């Protein structure tokens, strides 16, 4: 229901979060702005970063079965759990309360996120 | 059931539910209306008294759909994302968050960008004294000439420890610390619209505890709700007044020179009760003693410091001859002198006061 | 050259720019308000956009001497401000200053600002090089003598009308702070459009924003005003100052005025002050404050002094305004 | 002036694979003087290395083919750094010189030499476990990969994660100062009780770094006894983790 | 077995079991039950009066599973893991280790997260006096408004030393040091609980010994225990405390009043070989001392205890005026500041008592 479904292999997904890392420094002035936007919707994934100044985002296509949502998630966290996979590795990300569950094969991770109507306003 | 702190719950939304600071709401409407806005506006006071409301108040004032004035509107879209925090280009920072001349030129990097909203880019910071001399110095050379919409508003509660030359740059803003009158209405106020019984003795009470901040006005008012299940008395008031009590060594003096026994033991049993360390106990008691010898010397010689308690001290000052200071004095000296191998220190400050009340 | 105050470079300023300003003093207003002025006749004789230079010792020289002959692409004129360090210049900046003066040409309204230079630094190359031409401004703060007279010549500028009382006030609470003074003066010409500022009317727009040095709480105590001394007091606590140096100008001029009362019943206070280098401008006070003092006060205000710096040096350094303030006291009997 | 106590005729690669072995499990300016070190103990045809931090154990027991007398020095942090900065992986043959006080080695056309720390090394006997029952056989990379996993959001300042036992799977459950949790399953081959122990990640990281063996044996007691690390088919160096306080 | 310390074991668990503190009690209760709890809080007291364990008590009765109860109500999973000390919403911070601001922004900037399994964030920020200047200033903004599932609780012994801006948006809350009589009704508690004999006086000596605080008492009651053999007495507590017994420094400071030399020698070595250490014996004669010139003030000042004696504590004070009290006083504190320096300490007593008889008030030492 409130569990924005998501499904990706890892090759289709590194590059454009490498992209949407460009404005996430080190100490961002608000706190959410040291975290990426994620977006499922129209069979379409949405990564956006913003440091305030500059947002860049980046969409891939998806085909894995999905349910559409919006949330915002750590930046370096989640990069660093989507890198560490190994090669071809088909990650499944869900969100379950406040809490994003990362699954891939016998690999299970619980990051905390920010709401999504708290990334500033890109309107 | 909310039942929120009633501190920020009443952060005064419009220019006419601030308390006091007559004078500086009318300097800002004046600017607001007729004059043109300088570029930046600095404002200091005391803790609690308004500084971070007038500022939020201004720059909802700047940023509005009416328009740059004083009282631009209610519940518009501007005004609600800053009453709300939620504000984008509203940036709050603290200046000792970023005393650091790297944090410092990052922030001032930001400011030829233009506002993603409204009409100025408002920059919020607190407790501004805390910048380092070199960061204060960029905020200078960025406020000689600021772009066009980019306004800047401090706030720090200190002004003695900022240089001079922020005068040369800023327009600045000294806010009086409130007295028991106002203070007393505006928690009257507030307690008729929260509905909460309460008393006129209790709240001259919370204000002259307050100390002349609104913000520890409405602490001692919440601390006052819940010990008394919003029955706000006098005697409950009074009672959890003094379980946070300081003042002892003042009364401990004003016992002794009147040769009250049994009152220099209650108060010396409660500083007891308190956990206080009695050197530090007979050091301020002889700190007070010698303020009381100079205040007779001169008026002047007591500051804003005793500014709390200063009528006790001018009538001391004026009942009390100075050769009974000088006696006391010399009494209280020898005693510490003597107190660390005495018993117990408990019942060494006791016999010290003992001295001093023999000279009866 | 041409040396003047902020009250005459304002008709200095309309019989033609010159080479260069020097801006020397240490009030932080007068250089402001002088170098605005300087700022608005080029503009309006044609001098558009101006840049603004910090001396440091790691000062972009080549910048500057380059914006010497940096000729303007869209703009046609041009000045170039400078802001001294408060030390003033030393060999490796009067020599490139020296060279900027003789880089000026018809253009670069060279404006320089800082604080007054020493007789060492008036004696340089630099200062010789532009010494036919430039307007040199005076921008020394008003002493206390001076102040009431200078505030009220402002608010008769300000078209404000000011009372004695409030002449007073304005100046026991923004001495040494003339930025505020004028802030303030602004501020009650806003509240009231009436003008007619009465004493209850600057009573309840003030706030004690003065800024005093350790000489000025010394001139106080040999004056004796006691007030004035507890007042300079508060004012260097709340500003933060160390009570160490206090203490020390305190125990230099009361050695030496222990000395003077020592020698008075042999020789006169004239050779006296003579032969101990005492400037004519506190003779009078230093003579005064002899009279007045006792050899017992004198004993007194070093054992007190004595008693004071021993409770700092032993690290305690507990209440010692406490002490400063009683020895302010005694010395004011 | 120089009495050989102790003299080695050893390969050098042979030593750097024992201090590669036993140089991560090291104390660095500890309180225990005696653990600012490296113990070299010679017993018969045998040469140990053993070096210990009071969190990790690591032992390198290697035969070298000549019989020498039993002894033990401590050799210091900053003498074994700077013989691995200098040795290679060449073939001249180390010589290795051990007094009563000094530390020497002739290492081709390089003299090495260095002081030896006044101290006794502990008995890292009593220290392994004595109870070896419960065996956890896996592929080495695998055990890695899952560690390195696991140990993707643990914090510098909060490094540990605990590890319950079942009948096949081992799962490797890691938790942060932000409480967010990772999980890890692995397939080892296990027969014994479910059990939960808790360890930091980077020391076992590094022991299984120090392992370049295809598979490995850890051997478990109990979940407050520490546990041992081993090669599957070899006995030539063992290490011990401590368990953490959970 | 393994008999948990005292403090470890009982440390209250409840609002019925919190021993004084009526008013910070009260007030947390009354707020919880009302629904107006604040987000920052500041429990101010000397040591071992109760911060910590009132602070873990509000945590467990904010974010107990059943309800915002007063007190912490049915013990659930939260409640239970507060209590072992694991974490369900306690965020436990020493603010030694983040004075600098550096800490304290890495602080901030993981506040706004949801908490796990709970309620609210609870931080417990000890020894919140310790943080530097720009710290407080950094965490003022938070301190302000924190995001709703964050709560801060503050625990300092010195309110002092922490500036006044902070301390206003804070409930200030002070805990008075427990009267001796909590105190021993505590410890008599804890002993019934555990199945240790005990005697009153023992007690009440230990209730005594500790200055306020029941750590200091469960700790000296565990000192007293190991003294004994899972038993207090009198003569444990009494060896362990090194406090004499009364009747031996009454009656030498008697023998002084009275002026009688042979008398104080006969008392002086009996208490030699008792193996009482001289210096507290002269700390008992001067606190006896001045508890006669308190009798003098006010037969307020008397003592509950000490009740085998008072009779003779207010027949002295009859008889003596003050003057020859603080005189008596003052020797003595002369004595025992000088008694380092004495060639011996029970030399230095006797030269003490004898410099007492020799400059009696009413009967000096006769003179030749
Ligand atoms: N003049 C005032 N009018 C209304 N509320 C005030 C006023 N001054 C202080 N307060 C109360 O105190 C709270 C904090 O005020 P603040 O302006 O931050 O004080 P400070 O000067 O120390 O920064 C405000 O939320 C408001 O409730
Ligand atoms: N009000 C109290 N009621 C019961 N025991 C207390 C009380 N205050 C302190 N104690 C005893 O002290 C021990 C530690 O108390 P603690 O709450 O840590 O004091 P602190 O305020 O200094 O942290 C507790 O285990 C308990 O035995
Ligand atoms: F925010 Be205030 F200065 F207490
Ligand atoms: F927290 Be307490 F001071 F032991
Ligand atoms: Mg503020
Ligand atoms: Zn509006
Ligand atoms: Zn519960």
């Amino acid at each position: 229901g409130p569990h924005m479904k998501f499904t990706v292999e890892r090759e289709h997904l590194l590059k454009p979060l490498q992209q949407v890392s460009g404005p996430l420094g080190g100490r961002p002035t608000l706190p959410i702005l040291g975290n990426l936007l994620l977006q499922v919707a129209d069979g379409t994934l949405s990564l956006t970063g913003t440091d305030l100044e500059m947002e860049m985002v980046a969409r891939v296509a998806l085909v894995q079965p999905h349910e559409p949502g919006a949330t915002t998630v750590p930046a370096r966290k989640f990069f660093d759990i989507c890198r560490g996979l190994p090669e071809g590795a088909e990650i499944a990300v869900q969100l379950e309360g406040e809490r994003m569950l990362v699954r891939s094969g016998r690999s299970r991770f619980s990051l905390s996120t920010l709401p999504a109507a708290d990334f500033p306003n890109l309107d | 059931m909310s039942y929120q702190v009633l501190a920020r719950k009443w952060r005064p939304q419009t220019f006419a539910d601030v308390v006091g600071q007559e004078h500086v709401l009318t300097a800002l409407a004046n600017g607001l209306s007729l004059g043109r806005i300088h570029h930046a506006y600095l404002f200091s006071g005391t803790r609690g008294v308004g500084k971070t409301s007038i500022a939020r108040l201004l720059a909802k004032g700047l940023n509005c759909e009416t328009g740059i004035t004083a009282t631009p509107c209610g519940v518009c879209d501007n005004c609600r994302e800053i009453e709300q925090g939620r504000f984008v280009d509203l940036i709050e920072i603290d200046a000792a968050s970023r005393t650091k001349v790297e944090d410092t030129r990052d922030l001032l990097d930001n400011v030829q960008y233009a506002p993603a909203r409204g009409r100025f880019k408002v920059y919020l910071i607190d407790e501004v004294h805390m910048l380092s001399r070199h960061s204060f110095n960029a905020l200078l050379k960025t406020l000689e000439e600021p772009p066009e919409h980019v306004k800047f508003l401090l706030a720090t509660t200190d002004p003695q420890k900022l240089p001079v030359t922020i005068l040369s740059r800023c327009l600045q803003f000294h806010l009086k610390a409130l007295d028991v009158e106002q203070i007393r209405h505006q928690l009257e106020h507030i307690l008729n619209e929260e509905h909460i019984a309460h008393e006129p003795r209790a709240l001259q009470l919370l204000a002259r505890a307050a100390e002349g901040s609104l913000r520890d006005a409405l602490s001692l008012t919440d601390q006052a709700i819940a010990s008394g299940d919003g029955q706000v008395s006098t005697q409950a008031v009074s009672a959890m007044l003094g379980t946070l009590d300081d003042d002892q060594a003042l009364s401990l003096v004003e016992a002794m020179v009147e040769a009250n026994g049994e009152r220099v033991m209650a108060l010396i049993n409660e500083a007891a009760a308190r956990g206080i360390e009695w050197e530090a106990l007979l050091v301020e008691m002889l700190g007070l003693l010698h303020r009381i010898a100079m205040v007779q010397l001169s008026p002047a010689a007591l500051g804003n410091d005793m500014a709390a308690i200063e009528l006790r001290m001018r009538e001391l000052a004026r009942t009390i001859p100075p050769t009974d200071i000088q006696l006391y004095y010399q009494t209280l000296l020898i005693g510490r002198k003597e107190l660390p191998y005495a018993p117990d220190r408990r019942m060494g400050v006791e016999m010290t006061l003992l001295r001093a009340l023999a000279f009866h | 050259m041409i040396r003047l105050y902020p009250e005459q470079l304002r008709a200095q300023l309309n019989e033609g720019l010159r080479a260069a300003y020097l801006l020397l003093g240490n009030d932080p207003l007068l250089l402001q308000e002088s170098q605005d002025a300087v700022r608005q006749v080029a503009a309006a004789q044609g001098f558009e956009e101006h840049h603004t230079f910090s001396i440091d010792p790691n000062t972009d020289w080549n910048a500057i001497f380059s914006l010497c002959q940096a000729m303007s692409l869209f703009a046609s004129r041009q000045t170039l401000l400078l802001l001294l360090p408060e030390n003033g210049p030393n060999a490796a900046i009067n020599e490139q200053l020296l060279t900027l003066t003789g880089l000026l040409h018809d253009d670069l309204l060279l404006i320089v600002r800082g604080n007054k230079l020493s007789k060492a630094q008036e004696n340089a190359a630099w200062f010789t090089a532009l010494a036919n031409r430039s307007v040199q401004v005076t921008c020394q703060t008003p002493e206390q003598a001076q102040l009431p007279r200078w505030v009220a010549a402002r608010a008769k500028q300000l078209n404000l009308e000011l009372d004695d009382a409030a002449n007073q006030v304005l100046c026991y609470c923004y001495e040494g702070n003339l930025l505020a003074l004028a802030q303030a003066l602004e501020r009650l010409s806003l509240l009231w459009p009436d003008g007619k500022l009465t004493l209850p009317r600057v009573e309840q727009a003030v706030n004690d924003a003065a800024h005093f040095t350790p000489f000025h709480w010394v001139d106080a105590l040999l004056m004796g005003k006691s007030k004035r001394a507890l007042h300079i007091l508060q004012q260097l606590r709340l500003e933060g100052s160390e009570p160490v140096i206090l203490l020390r100008t305190l125990q230099r001029e009361l050695l030496l005025l222990v000395n003077l009362k020592r020698q008075s019943a042999h020789t006169p206070l004239r050779a006296l002050f003579d032969k101990h280098r005492v400037w004519q401008n506190r003779r009078g006070m230093m003579g005064e404050a002899l009279n007045r003092l006792s050899q017992t006060q004198l004993r007194q205000a070093v054992q007190l002094l004595t008693r004071t710096e021993l409770t700092l040096k032993q690290d305690y350094g507990q209440s010692v305004w406490a002490e400063l303030e009683g020895l302010s006291l005694l010395l004011c009997h | 002036d120089w009495q050989s106590e102790v003299e080695f005729t050893l390969p050098q690669a042979t030593m750097k694979r024992l201090i590669e072995a036993t140089q991560f499990s090291m104390a660095h300016q500890d309180v225990r003087y005696y653990l600012n070190g490296m113990l070299f103990e010679t017993e018969g045809e045998e040469l140990r290395t053993v070096a210990t931090d009071g969190h990790r154990l690591a032992v390198c027991s290697m035969p070298i083919g000549q019989s020498l007398p039993s002894h033990s020095v401590i050799v210091p942090r900053k003498g074994v750094i700077e013989l691995m900065r200098m040795l290679d992986g060449g073939d001249n043959p180390l010589r290795v010189q051990i007094g009563s006080n000094n530390i020497r080695a002739h290492v081709g056309d390089f003299i090495f030499t260095s002081k030896l720390v006044d101290g006794r090394f502990p008995d890292y006997r009593r220290v392994l476990p004595k109870n070896p029952d419960k065996h956890l056989e896996a592929g080495c990379d695998l055990l890695k990969q899952a560690f390195a996993r696991a140990a993707i959001l643990s914090n510098e300042k909060f490094r540990g994660v605990r590890l319950y036992v079942s009948e096949n799977q081992l799962k490797i459950t890691a938790n942060n100062p932000e409480q967010e949790e990772a999980e890890e399953i692995l397939d080892v081959t296990y027969s014994g009780a479910e059990m939960e122990i808790g360890f930091n990640v980077s020391y076992v990281l590094d022991v299984l770094n120090a392992l370049k063996c295809e598979n490995v044996r850890m051997m478990l007691t109990d979940s407050v006894s520490s546990v041992q690390i081993e090669d599957a088919a070899s006995q030539s160096a063992a290490y011990v983790v401590m368990p953490m306080r959970l």
